[PDB]
C-alpha cells in the first residue's frame, strides 16, 4: 500500500512564527489526505480533511495545500499550544489508511 | 458530544487472549464504520480492523486470522477479541468512528496493551 | 438481426454505479468478438463459463450493465466478495455465470477540474440483496435522533462523489465496468453466435 513520509522530523519554530510542514507519498492517490494533530497523552484529532479543507472547530491558521504526491501544511502563527505531533494520513482506500511517522513541533 | 471509552487493557503473556470493550455514547455502533486503530509507542497509528454498518469486517495483513471484531447494538458496544498475541502487538488501541471523507473523525481515549514475559 | 453490443460498450456517459442500468438483450445473433477486439481490458474475469467457448453456447437471456468505479474497486465485482461497492451498490450472486469485463477509461471521464457526475453509495442500513438497485437519496440516520430531512449532525447524505481527475494513480482513475449475465433455463434458446 501507500507509504507516507513527512519531513523534517524535528521542526522547531519559536511561538508566533510561520511553520511549514511537508508530507510525501510513495505513489499518487485520489487527493484524499488528512492532517492530524496529536498532543502527548491524547488521541489524534482531525485538523485538515481533503488536503485543502479544514474541519469543524479548527482555527483558521491551519491550511493544507498541495496535490499529487507533495502535500504541505502551513500554520499562520503558532501560539503556545500548537506544539504537538502532526501526521499525514491517506484515506485513498477509505476506510483503509496509513499514517505518517511524526513531525513534532518543538518550541 | 461523541465519546468513546476503551476498556480491557492490561498485561498478558504472549500467545494469550484479551477482550477489548468500547463503550460508545453519542450515536449507534451498528450504523457506522468502526475502526480499531493501533499506535505503537514510537511511531504513528496504524489500522488493525474495521467493521462496516452492514456487517462486513476487514482486518490488517499483520493481524488477519487472529483478531475478531464484533458489535452489540443492544448496549452500543464494540468488542475486539485478541488471540495468539505476540510481543509485537504492545501498543495503545483506539476506537474510531472514522468518517474521514465527511470531515468528522472521533477517536477514543485508548487503552494500553502490553505483551511481555 | 445483429446484436446491440457496440451500443453497450461504445456508449458515452456510463451510468454511475449506484444507479446502474440493465440492458437486457434478446432476439439477436450475438457475436462475442466485437467485445474481445475493443481496447486492452484491465480485467476479463469470466465466472461460470469459459470465455473461449462463449461463441458456441446459446442462452435464454443475457443482461449487460454499465458502471464507472475506482480502479481498486473492480476487484469487488465478483461472487462472494464484500466491500463498499459490492455491499451497497452492486451485489453479484454466489452462483454467477458471466463475465466482469472492465476498461481503464481515463481520457473520457476525469475532467481536469474534477468529474463530480459519478456518485457511489457508501451508507446503507443493510447489505444489498444480489441483483438489486437502490436509487434513494433519503438522509442516512447514522446517529440516534431522527433526521426528518435535514442533513444535520449524525444525518448524512448516502451518495458520495468520486471526484475523478486526470492526475490520480492507476488504481484510482475512472474504470468503466460492463458485466454480462447469462441465464439458461427451460425457455427456448434465443441468443448465440453463428456457431451452434
Amino acid at each position: 500500500e501507500i507509504v507516507m513520509t513527512q519531513s523534517p522530523a524535528t521542526l522547531a519554530v519559536s511561538p508566533g512564527e510561520r511553520a511549514t510542514l511537508s508530507c510525501r507519498a510513495s505513489e499518487s492517490f485520489n487527493s484524499n489526505l488528512a492532517w492530524y494533530q496529536q498532543k502527548p497523552g491524547q488521541a489524534p484529532r482531525l485538523l485538515i480533511y481533503g488536503a485543502s479543507t479544514r474541519a469543524s472547530d479548527v482555527p483558521a491558521r491551519f491550511s493544507g495545500s498541495g496535490s499529487g504526491t507533495e502535500f504541505t501544511l502551513t500554520i499562520s502563527s503558532v501560539q503556545s499550544e500548537d506544539f504537538a505531533v502532526y501526521y499525514c494520513q491517506q484515506y485513498g482506500d477509505w476506510p483503509l489508511w496509513t499514517f505518517g511517522q511524526g513531525t513534532k513541533v518543538e518550541i | 458530544e461523541v465519546q468513546l471509552v476503551e476498556s480491557g487493557g492490561g498485561l498478558v503473556q504472549p500467545g494469550g487472549s484479551l477482550r477489548l470493550s468500547c463503550a460508545v455514547s453519542g450515536f449507534t455502533v451498528s450504523r457506522n464504520y468502526m475502526t480499531w486503530a493501533r499506535q505503537a509507542p514510537g511511531k504513528g497509528p496504524e489500522w488493525v480492523s474495521v467493521i462496516y454498518p452492514g456487517g462486513s469486517t476487514f482486518y490488517a495483513d499483520s493481524v488477519k486470522g487472529r483478531f475478531t471484531i464484533s458489535r452489540d447494538s443492544s448496549k452500543n458496544i464494540l468488542y475486539l477479541q485478541m488471540n495468539s498475541l505476540r510481543v509485537d502487538d504492545t501498543a495503545v488501541y483506539y476506537c474510531a468512528r472514522d468518517l474521514t471523507i465527511r470531515g468528522e473523525a472521533s477517536w477514543g481515549q485508548g487503552t494500553l496493551v502490553t505483551v511481555s514475559s | 438481426n445483429l446484436c446491440p453490443f457496440h451500443e453497450v460498450f461504445n456508449a458515452t456517459t456510463f451510468a454511475s454505479v449506484y444507479a446502474w442500468n440493465r440492458k437486457r438483450i434478446s432476439n439477436c445473433v450475438a457475436d462475442y468478438s466485437v467485445i474481445y477486439n475493443f481496447a486492452p481490458f484491465f480485467a476479463f474475469k469470466c465466472y461460470g463459463v469459459s470465455p473461449t467457448k462463449l461463441n458456441d453456447l446459446c442462452f435464454t437471456n443475457v443482461y449487460a450493465d454499465s458502471f464507472v468505479i475506482r480502479g481498486n474497486e473492480v476487484s469487488q465485482i465478483a461472487p462472494g466478495q464484500t466491500g463498499n461497492i459490492a455491499d451497497y451498490n452492486y451485489k453479484l450472486p454466489d452462483d454467477f455465470t458471466g463475465c466482469v469485463i472492465a476498461w481503464n477509461s481515463n481520457k473520457l471521464d476525469s475532467k481536469p477540474s474534477g468529474n463530480y457526475n459519478y456518485l457511489y453509495r457508501l451508507f446503507r442500513k443493510s447489505k444489498l440483496k444480489p441483483f438489486e438497485r437502490d436509487i434513494s437519496t433519503e438522509i442516512y440516520q447514522a446517529g440516534n435522533k431522527p433526521c426528518n430531512g435535514v442533513a444535520g449532525p449524525n444525518c448524512y447524505s448516502p451518495l458520495q462523489s468520486y471526484g475523478f481527475r486526470p492526475t490520480y494513480g492507476v488504481g484510482h482513475q475512472p474504470y468503466r465496468v460492463v458485466v454480462l449475465s447469462f441465464e439458461l433455463l427451460h425457455a427456448p434458446a434465443t441468443v448465440c453466435g453463428p456457431k451452434k
